[PDB]
Formats: C-alpha cells, structure tokens, sequence
RNA sequence: UAAGGAACUCGGCAAAAUGACCCCGUAACUUCGGGAGAAGGGGUGCUCUUUAGGGUCCCAGAAGAGCCGCAGUGAA
RNA sequence: UUGGCACCUCGAUGUCGGCUCAUCGCAUCCUGGGGCUGUAGUCGGUCCCAAGGGUUGGGCUGUUCGCCCAUUAAAGCGGUACGCGAGCUGGGUUCAGAACGUCGUGAGACAGUUCGGUCCCUAUCCGUCGUGGGCGUAGGAAAUUUGAGAGGAGCUGUCCUUAGUACGAGAGGACCGGGAUGGACAUACCUCUGGUGUACCAGUUGUCGUGCCAACGGCAUAGCUGGGUAGCUAUGUGUGGACGGGAUAAGUGCUGAAAGCAUCUAAGCAUGAAGCCCCCCUCAAGAUGAGAUUUCCCAACUUCGGUUAUAAGAUCCCUCAAAGAUGAUGAGGUUAAUAGGUUCGAGGUGGAAGCAUGGUGACAUGUGGAGCUGACGAAUACUAAUCGAUCGAAGACUUAAU
C-alpha cells in the first residue's frame, strides 16, 4: 500500500470474485473472441498458487488434457472472467501446490473438507 | 502540452478499455508555478523556470536544505510565490503562460498522449565490463584464469598507448537518460498524478521531467 | 531450439517419435524458438510402421512448449512437455491425426489444418 | 540480515544474544559502537516480551536470552526491568560515546537502560 | 612490476602532500572547564549534559 | 538457478548424477575360476495388535490394522 | 605470399591457433545511387560513386586452410611484432622416458609416426576508465542556463494492397507508392512471468543441553527440505534507429559560345546517394577567449596608503540513503520525523502456545486464516542527532560615454 497507488487503482478491483483458497477446483469462465466471435471457454482446474497484490494479484489452475497436463495463469481482477466458480473445496497444509506438477495419478488427487 | 515536473511514486498495472493489460508509471505532480520568463532580449534564449514541489519558510539558523536561504527566498517572491525545490527550465513552449506563479496544473496533459519523459539517476557503484558494458566472460573447461577481466586493451608496439573511449571498470549509472515516446494513460484531479505508460528512468521519490514529444 | 540441440516429442501420427532441432528458422542470428515458429528438424526416433523414416531432415512447427506464452490480457498458458508437428511444404501436417491439446492460438489463417484436427484448442 | 560485524550469521546471532543478556543483567555495559547500534533494536524487543507478560510470551523470550544466574536473567525480566517501563513506550536504552580506545581506535561506546 | 626508475625527492614530496592528519574537531566542556570532543563525554571529571 | 542440455572444448576437464541394507533378477564371452555389485526393478518412518524363535535381562523375526508429510538409509 | 640481403636485438624481443577485446584501409559481400546490355517482365552480366551500419550456428582436424549439414539481406578481402601470453589456454612443437618403419657395425639420426610432460610478477612513469581537492575566472555568495567543441546512434527482413495490373503467345510477373508485424542490436525499469533472497514462516533426521513430561536452544554445508518479503536481476516489461533541411559524388540536364552548325561548361541556371553538415540523445565556460540571467549581503578602526572581524553563505561534529571503495552528493540536526523503538497496515508463511474434547496409541478436531514476521506504507519524539567551534566582502588602474 501507498495509499497514492491506492485510490488509482480502487477503481478496476472487481468484487463479483468469491473467496477461494490453494487447493480447491475452480470453474472459470473465459470469454474468447477467436477470429470474431465471443465465446465463453470453461476451464476446470486445481488452484495450485495464489500470488498476493492489489489490483496485480494472480492465480493459476491446473488440468490434465489428453494425458498432458495445462496450467493457466490469471489476473484476479480482468475483465475477461465473467464468472468463477467453487466446485469442491480441498484439505492441503501448503500455501503453493508445486509437488503436483510432478504427479500424475491417484497420488495427485487432494483430500476433501 | 507544457512540461511538468513531478516524482516516481511507483509501478502499477490498469487494464485497458478492451481488456488489455497496461504497465503503468504513478508521477505525482503538485505546487508547480512559474518562477520566472526568460525572453530573448534579457537573455539570447526563450524559456520559463517552474518550481516543483514547497519548501520551508527561511529560518535564521538552518543546518539543512529543508529551509530556502535569502538568494532563494528573494527569488521566489518575485514571483508571489513560496519557496520550491527543484527549479528547472523548459524550452520548446510558447510563452503564454506568467513570470509571476501561475500554477502549471495536471490538468494541461489531457491533451497530448504520446510524451517523452527525462529522468536523473539510475545508480549503480563502481562496476566491472561484464556488468557495465555487457561484455562475455571466458570459459571454465580448461584451467582459465581469465573469468571477469575486461581482456586486451589495445594492439603491441605499433599502437604503443591506449585509445581514448576503451572499455573499462568505472561508476556505472546515475546518469540523464531520456525514454521517447511514451504515452499518457490518464491523469487524476484531486491527487494531481499522471499515469504514464511503461517506466521511467530513475528511483522512487525521484525527479522526472515530462514534456511533448519532440517527434 | 535453446541451443539447437532440443529433443522434442512429435504430437503426430505420422511415424516420427522424437527430433532433434538443427535451426530455428527466421532471421540471421535467431537463438529461439516458441508455438507457432517453424524449425528443422532431424528424426532420431520413429515408430516401425510409418511414413517418415528416422534420419532425416524434415520441418516443423511448435504446439506446445513448457515455458508457454503470456496473451494481451496478461493471461499465460504453459504445458507439460514441449511437442511439435511435422508439416508440409505449405503449412498443414503430415499425418491425419493430432494429440494432446494443441496451443490455443496457432490459428492465423496459417494452420487452420492444425487447429482442426487437435483435440482441443 | 540488517547488518553484519565481521561475525557470520551463527557467531553474530550468538554474540547478540550474548550481549543483550550481559546488557539487562549489569544494566549498562561498555562495547564498540557498532554493536551498541545492534544490541539497541534486540534488547528493547525484549522489553515489550516483557511488558506483554503472557506465557507465549516468557517462551518466546526464552528463544534469545542465556541462562545465567543472578534469579535467572529471564525472571529479572518481566520482573523489576518490566514493572520500571510500564507507561513509557520506546525508547528503552541509551548509548553514550566515550571516544576512541588504544590498539584499534574503536569508537567505545556505553549503552545502558534509560 | 618493478620502478623503471629511482623517485627523486621532488616527486616523493609532492605525492606526500595530501598524506597528513586533522585536528581533533574538539570543543570545550561547559562543566570541566578543560576540553574535549564534541558530542563524547568529558574525559575529564564530568559528564555529558546533553 | 527459468528453458534447453555438452551446443562448450584438444578433451563432458571440473562439477553434478549413482552410493547404505534387504529382496527378486541378471547377457555375449570364458582358461569353467569367472564376467557380476553385470544390466534392470521393488522396499525402508512411527503406533497398536496378535505371534514358533535365540542366548542366560539380552539378540532375531511373520503377518494384520492405522497415523502423517512435499519428502521415511528424511542429517553426516 | 615463397624468397633475396644480413642493417637493429644472442650480459635473452615467448612460436601456432582460439578466447576476450578492439581499431584502421577500400581493391565493396549486403543495403543505397547510377551508365551500357546479346536489358520484353521476375531474375541477371559488367563497369562507375559510396566505408554509414551489418557481415551465422554446427560435424571432421591442434588446425590457419579445406570439405560438408542447416540457414542468411549477406555469410567481404587485408593491416596493426601473421594485433593481443605484465590478459588467458597450451592441443601442436623444440626438453628428459619409451615404442614402431627406415638409415648406421656402433653410440645414435629422422624422409616420419605414436603415448606423456612445473607456463613467474604486491605496476613506478607515460597511456586509458572513474572520482576529488587547490587556485584562477578583479567584492563575497545561492540557484537556473547558452554551447565553442566532444561523444553516441546509424543495420535489415517478411507479409497485405495498388494488381494478377504494366510486360509477355503463354509460362510467369513488376518499378514508383501505402500499411502491418519481425530478426539482431542498444538503453531504461521490476507492475507481470521467473532467478536469488545466511536476522521471514514452517516441517523433519542424529545428538547434547534448559532437573523431568510439554515447549525451546547448540552443532551437523544455511544439517536438510517446501515456499518467500524488500533489494539486485533476464530469459520478463517498456522505448529507439522516425520525419525532415542544406551542399554534393557518379549520372542526368536547360540555355550557350569558343568552332555561322553541334555541344551538360568556358559564363549562368537546375536535379541527384544508406555517404558530408544540421535535425535525434549525453557531456561540456580550466572555452585562461574562464560567458549569461535572477536573487542575496555591503561599516568600524587607521594614515596603512591598509586592517579587522563579521554579514549573505558554507564546513567541523552528529542521525542516515534514493547515493557510495573512501570521500563526495543527497534526506536531517530540537523552531525536529533523520534513524531506532512503539502502535497500525501491506506482502510472506500457513492455521501457534495453553486448555477442552475423540481415540489404547501414533494422531485428529475446536476456539482463532490463528500466531509469528529483515529490508515496504503511515503516524508518534519516548531514545539519540547537546553545548559549541572554524572559514568567509569592503570591491585595482586607464579611456570613451553619460
């Protein structure tokens, strides 16, 4: 906080998002424009990190696609998300779920709440 | 549109009308005045001094910079003003604005996008080739012991002497460098800022001086 | 690509199974590669009932890559494993099928052939 | 770090701990003045472990004092050195320049508990 | 490398100039009476009284 | 230490990688001894239950149920 | 280049090739400007101007050379003790050992080959890269500036359209323009993606200690491992080489005679390059030719004819960081927020001690996203920048003008 970077910013912080934490599935809904046409794409995923900031804060969510695994990184705040979703909510002790990335199976499956 | 001065607060991040994503430089700008206009037949230019941000009253025993002496306490009242750090010239204006302080406002930066940005520090202390001139390091397969050195400095006998201009270790940074060509992303009324797009040169509490492009 | 020795993992039903980058193709001096840039490429692994036999210099275009590419958004996309497609003289693959999910904008009127038959884009 | 004395990481913290025990049992001491610049932000965090008065607190001052004798130095805390400075916020030391010292012209300072 | 050459005593004299010391910087203690440095305590019998 | 990986260079020099124990398993060749620790794989913490050993309190085991973390010859 | 001489060096001038780091020539490889063509067009040939920038990554070899693979707008040729060992390597060769072919009766030699093998130095003076202090610039000071001169940068591709038009039977396929996005290079920066983060958070192995259980501490590379704030960073994020003016080279000309015609030239008038001088960015009045503008201070004692201290101002000294080898330069010194602490936040980690409950037990659950927190934002004098001391002007003489 600067409180002069603060009251530049407030303006584009979006407060549709709901609360979620690193280890809980999330449906996001992307708009697209492929060549013209407005698309929303749904990618369910992991939240695997959540990097802190004001108006620069991030997340990125991670599913496997055809045996390989995609991990997405997002803005919390752009206008490109019409609306996230909580699936499951997960047990996990670590604020960055960087071992995932090296599991594949049954081993890379999270507890529940 | 007229230069104004002002100080590197920080870098943040908008996110334009379309959805884009915008780096953007915070540069505070407040109490600017015109202190005084230089004309061409006082002094062979066309110019006008601003003055940047308040200092303190003149005060008979004072040990630092915070308080302006009598040579600058008599210069600003001239003008009707009150004492400002950071005095600086701009030419390239057309003189219409007044010798006595008029306040040089955010507001004049509405009009005028594409602006070019001079900024006075970089700072960095004395420092080797590879860091200050980008020069390559020698390997380590064989037993090399030439790593960080800057390498030959000139030719043999025939040369006899160094040419002036070689590459050496030496302060680096901490010079005056101009970035062109950037663009006002918006400015703000009531915090005085302006939003610049991309980074300018310096430190956070800096000085940068902003003015139209020059291209 | 980052020094012209990457082994890949052609993405392809066209009998190539790994390659070996020789030159990132564009420029006199380019040092990399990502989606959607054109290499050569040399087969060091093919499958025993194919069409493009191991040893051989053919081309190829990048669809996924570990590092990834950030988007105008200030979104980015990074994948598992770096895979490539072995494409014609004109833009368009080799083999009648793609696997995985191909990177989500190869698509620039260039390799609308790729992007059609990837599983997911 | 904030800053270093010619001591590594494990030799300085040991030192800082060592002198801020010897500080809060003598109640003022004479060293260098570089070090008095370093046992001045670790003893007055001491202070306000004291003047807190939990027993979170006691163990977490535990982590930083030695156990000498006297009562031990971390019952002298939270005793007389916490009852003094109950209404005072900061400011719990003062260093004091002497002057330079014979063999290596090092600024000799005192510090003591205001 | 070794000197090419011997110094004379013109040259060493010269490079010596800057090689000197200050003086104390020292004021004089408003109790003691005698003198000491400024912002130390009075070596003399005294105090400090800042 | 991102991405790659010997591209460096005379030359993978130097460093990193393997490394303990218990189990499976193990090629051409051979002077029939060997090669061979070939190669290639699996296991390893703590708690509680039952349960033939051995020495004369000490030493060695089977199996089952369960708890935890990123990790179990958790360091050298 | 292979040589020829034998002029300097034998009280000693280290030999390749490469790495690192350049600088210069033009007999120009690319890009720019043209004349001729056996130049239809897209491509070419060959000559003339031109040195501003650019001029790749690998296989084989000690390789310089060379051949090959994949590119590129292009993969120029030369000089600088075949640049460069007080910069580096040392493979080769010119050490000693030992083996092969051949020559010698022999000790041993090469028309050759093969395995191996100690490369030194605390830089005086000139030279170069940074930084300060003395004096000067006819009173003493604070800021802001002009720019004589100097340095930097200077590269190019590919697509779309004009247009499938001009040209050509067709095949093929443009100049002159107009847009868009790249490669290499330079510079600034840390919001984003990553790196580090030895005084941040936690988990966990052996052993010793705080008397014991619980909780903590030391040592084992920071014991190790999973993350990580500020700062420093590239692979990351921004920008740049744009537009234009003057004089020209080769070339093209208009009027024009010497020479009644002809002729770009003798007089006169044009046009014409990535090149030359400006325009773009940085330095710069020690520019001894020492510049300019605004502001501030300016009486007492003498006959010294000069002196004095003090004024404006700046240092000593101290708290520091945006700065930094040190200093210097910046933020401050009680009429105060400069640092440390203390209160409150941001970001980091991930749900503490104690107790309660559920389990035989390892453990799990609750209060409480809790509690810890180096560098980051705000505020508060509580502690420390006390008292004080030093330096610093009275403005020379001529001449014109008023």
């Amino acid at each position: 906080n600067h409180k002069l970077i603060e009251a530049v910013t407030k303006s584009q912080l979006r407060t549709d998002l709901p609360s979620f934490r690193p280890g809980d599935t999330l449906r996001v809904h992307v708009r697209i424009i492929e060549g013209t046409r407005e698309r929303i794409q749904v990618f369910e995923g992991v939240v695997i990190k959540r990097r802190g900031g004001g108006v620069s804060e991030t997340f990125t969510v991670r599913k496997i696609s055809s045996g390989v695994g995609v991990e997405r990184t997002f803005p919390l705040h752009t206008p490109k998300i019409e609306k996230i979703e909580v699936k499951r909510r997960g047990k996990v002790r670590r604020a960055k779920l960087y071992y995932l990335r090296s599991l594949r199976g049954k081993a890379a499956r999270i507890q529940e709440i | 549109t007229k230069g104004i001065l002002g100080r590197k607060i920080g870098m943040t991040q908008v996110f334009g009308e379309n959805g884009e994503l915008i780096p953007v430089t915070v540069v505070e700008a407040k109490e600017n005045v015109v202190l005084q206009k230089k004309t061409v037949e006082v002094d062979g230019y066309n110019a006008i001094q601003v003055g940047f941000e308040d200092k303190k009253a003149y005060k008979k025993d004072a040990k630092s910079n915070k308080y302006a002496n009598k040579p600058a306490e008599g210069h600003a009242k001239k003008a009707d003003a009150a004492p400002k750090r950071f005095i600086r010239e701009f030419r390239n204006v057309d003189v219409d604005a007044y010798e006595v302080g008029q306040e040089v406002s955010v507001d004049t930066f509405v009009a005028g996008d594409v602006i070019d940005v001079t900024g006075v520090s970089k700072g960095k202390g004395f420092q080797g080739a590879i860091k200050r001139h980008g020069q390559s390091r020698g390997p380590m397969s064989h037993g090399s012991h030439f790593h960080r050195a800057p390498g030959s400095v000139g030719m043999a006998s025939d040369a006899s002497r160094v040419f002036k201009g070689q590459k050496m270790p030496g302060r680096m940074g901490g010079n005056t460098v101009t970035v062109q060509n950037l663009e006002v992303v918006q400015v703000d009324t009531e915090n005085k800022v302006i939003l610049v797009k991309g980074n300018v040169p310096g430190p956070k509490k800096g000085l940068v001086e902003i003015r139209t492009s020059i291209k | 690509m980052i020094q012209q020795e990457t082994r890949l993992k052609v993405a392809d039903n066209s009998g190539a199974r790994e390659v070996l980058t020789i030159k990132v193709l564009g420029g006199s001096g380019r040092k990399t590669a990502n989606i959607g840039d054109v290499i050569v490429c040399t087969v060091k692994n093919a499958t025993p009932g194919g069409v493009v036999k191991k040893g051989d210099v053919v081309k190829a275009v990048i669809v996924r890559t570990k590092s990834g590419v950030r988007r105008n958004d200030g979104s980015y996309i990074k994948f598992d494993e770096n895979a490539c497609v072995i494409i014609r003289d004109d833009k368009g693959p080799r083999g009648t099928r793609i696997f995985g999910p191909v990177a989500r904008e190869l698509r620039e009127g260039n390799f609308m052939k790729i992007v059609s038959l990837a599983p997911e884009v | 770090g904030y800053r270093k004395l010619g001591r590594t990481s494990d030799q300085r913290k040991a030192m800082l701990r060592d002198l801020a025990t010897s500080l809060i049992i003598s109640e003022r001491i004479e060293t260098t003045e570089a070090r008095a610049k370093e046992v001045r932000s670790v003893v007055e965090k001491l202070i306000t472990l004291g003047k807190k008065g939990d027993l979170a607190s006691r163990r977490n001052a535990a982590k930083t004092l030695r156990n000498v004798e006297i009562q031990t130095a971390l019952q002298k805390l939270f005793g007389e050195i916490a009852e003094r400075y109950t209404e005072r916020q900061g400011g719990y030391t003062r260093i004091l320049k002497q002057g330079p010292r014979r063999g290596d012209g090092a600024e000799s300072v005192i510090i003591e508990l205001v | 490398a070794v000197p090419k050459r011997r110094t004379s005593k013109t040259r060493k004299n010269k490079r010596r100039t800057h090689f000197k010391i200050s003086v104390p910087g020292m004021t004089e203690c408003p109790n003691c009476g005698e003198y000491k440095l400024s912002h130390r305590v009075c070596k003399n019998c005294g105090s400090y009284n800042g």
